[PDB]
């Protein structure tokens, strides 16, 4: 499924999420969402029926969340609030199978249905999308700034002082994809974010050999082709 | 109503059998003898896919290698000659009661041999110096396992909460890690002192690796 991009928000704002379905999936199937922090797992917070008539969340969540759907049928919504750092993840939209089962039933002298209550179970979750990564911070967009890493050697390029994530970092232009290793960002006091890529290369080759690492920070425009040479 | 995985990470070497568990509180199992607990893998980066269903049943492109099994509050996912790409975090869903609630999950990791770490060190550039602040960065490379502990020391003074590491994902291909630390400093600080040391720590090591650099 097709969700929406990453979005930046401050803390206690509002965030609406959106997903769209391939012809109507949307009601062969139930649509859920999923999220997952940074330390954290998978953690359900809510789902909607396609049939329409339950919309429920997980506890954590009761009096932020709002599931609503465009009455096309075709896209979904979103809609969380109270807005914590917590509240920083991957947030998946997917399709369910339940099960909607009677349990109890009580009929009356005239053979008519007098109580009866229905209950929806979850079978599994499938088809997902490629979830909308929420930031909920104080800083700004930054570009980052690229610094030398130099010293069989090792040399690399240091992505520095940028918000939002992510950032991607090839190397040569994609010549380079063997003895490179781009690591997790961490998170900085600053609020803003610091990441590290390197390649080991033989030293041999250092005179003779190039080797660029391309920096690309699509939240705010910055791209740097760096050159590394000790 | 509360799911537990058990263990919470997984040492398999390939071509082997990987067991696990979840254990509900509650009985999962709806009164028409169907088992609400699906199992699921995420792998890093990645949407997450559903394995099994209701228990045992298997969805669309699943090998039989997983087999989802148990009954009532005791379940269990088995992968059967795993591969390098199996390495992941597999998830059981219960299904049953209100609210639906995932697992804490079980990392699955490639078991390998011991393979000890390559050191570097990097001085802070010119460039970054003439912003007042300096970074100098330690690299860990492709060891096994992923137990390691890095010591920036600073003229001989141990550095401690100055300092900010990370690991990456297992290596697809050689099974293993490597690892990024970065102390920071001021610029006037750093030119209050001259030796720069990373003092590497892993049972691939007889003795602690230190990887030094001095200012000029």
């Amino acid at each position: 499924l097709v969700q929406s991009g990453a979005e930046v928000k401050k803390p206690g704002s509002s965030v609406k999420v959106s997903c769209k379905a391939s012809g109507n999936t949307f009601r062969k199937y139930d649509v859920h969402w999923v999220r997952q922090a940074t330390g954290q797992g998978l953690e359900w917070v809510g789902w909607m029926s396609h049939e329409g008539d339950k919309t429920e969340s997980a506890q954590r969540f009761k009096g932020r969340v709002s599931f609503t759907r465009d009455n096309s049928a075709s896209t979904a919504y979103i809609e969380l609030r109270g807005l914590t750092s917590d509240d920083t993840a991957i947030y998946y939209c997917t399709g369910g199978s339940k099960h909607r089962l009677r349990d109890y039933v009580l009929y009356d002298d005239y053979g008519l249905i007098n109580q009866q209550e229905w209950n929806d179970y979850l079978e599994f979750l499938d088809v997902w999308g490629h979830g909308t990564a929420v930031t909920v911070s104080s800083a700004s967009t930054k570009g980052p700034s690229v610094f030398p890493l130099a010293p069989t050697a090792a040399l690399g390029c240091l992505v520095k002082d940028y918000f939002p994530e992510p950032v991607t970092v090839s190397w040569n232009s994609g010549a380079l994809t063997s003895g490179v290793h781009t690591f997790p960002a961490v998170l900085q006091s600053s609020g803003l974010y610091s990441l590290s890529s390197v390649v080991t290369v033989p030293s041999s080759s250092l005179g003779t050999q190039t080797y660029i690492c391309n920096v690309n920070h699509k939240p705010s425009n910055t791209k740097v082709d760096k050159k590394v040479e000790p | 109503t509360v799911v537990t995985q058990s263990p919470l990470s997984l040492s398999v070497t390939p071509g082997e059998a990987a067991s696990m568990s979840c254990t509900s509180t509650q009985s999962l199992r709806h009164s028409n003898g169907a088992n609400y607990l699906a199992w699921y893998q995420h792998k890093p980066g990645q949407s997450p896919r559903l394995l099994i269903r209701l228990g045992s049943q298997r969805a669309s492109g699943v090998p039989d290698r997983f087999s989802g099994s148990g009954s009532g509050t005791h379940f269990t996912l088995k992968i059967s000659r795993v591969e390098a790409d199996d390495a992941a975090i597999y998830y059981c869903m219960q299904g049953l009661n209100r609210p639906w609630t995932f697992g804490k999950g079980t990392k699955l990791e490639i078991k390998r041999t011991v393979a000890a770490p390559s050191v570097f060190i990097f001085p802070p550039s010119d460039e970054q110096l003439k912003s007042g602040t300096a970074s100098v960065v330690c690299l860990l490379n492709n060891f096994y396992p992923r137990e390691a502990k890095v010591q920036w020391k600073v003229d001989n003074a141990l550095q401690s909460g100055n300092s900010q590491e990370s690991v990456t994902e297992q290596d697809s291909k050689d099974s293993t890690y490597s690892l990024s630390s970065t102390l920071t400093l001021s610029k006037a600080d750093y030119e209050k002192h001259k030796v720069y040391a990373c003092e590497v720590t892993h049972q691939g090591l007889s003795s602690p690796v230190t990887k030094s650099f001095n200012r000029g």
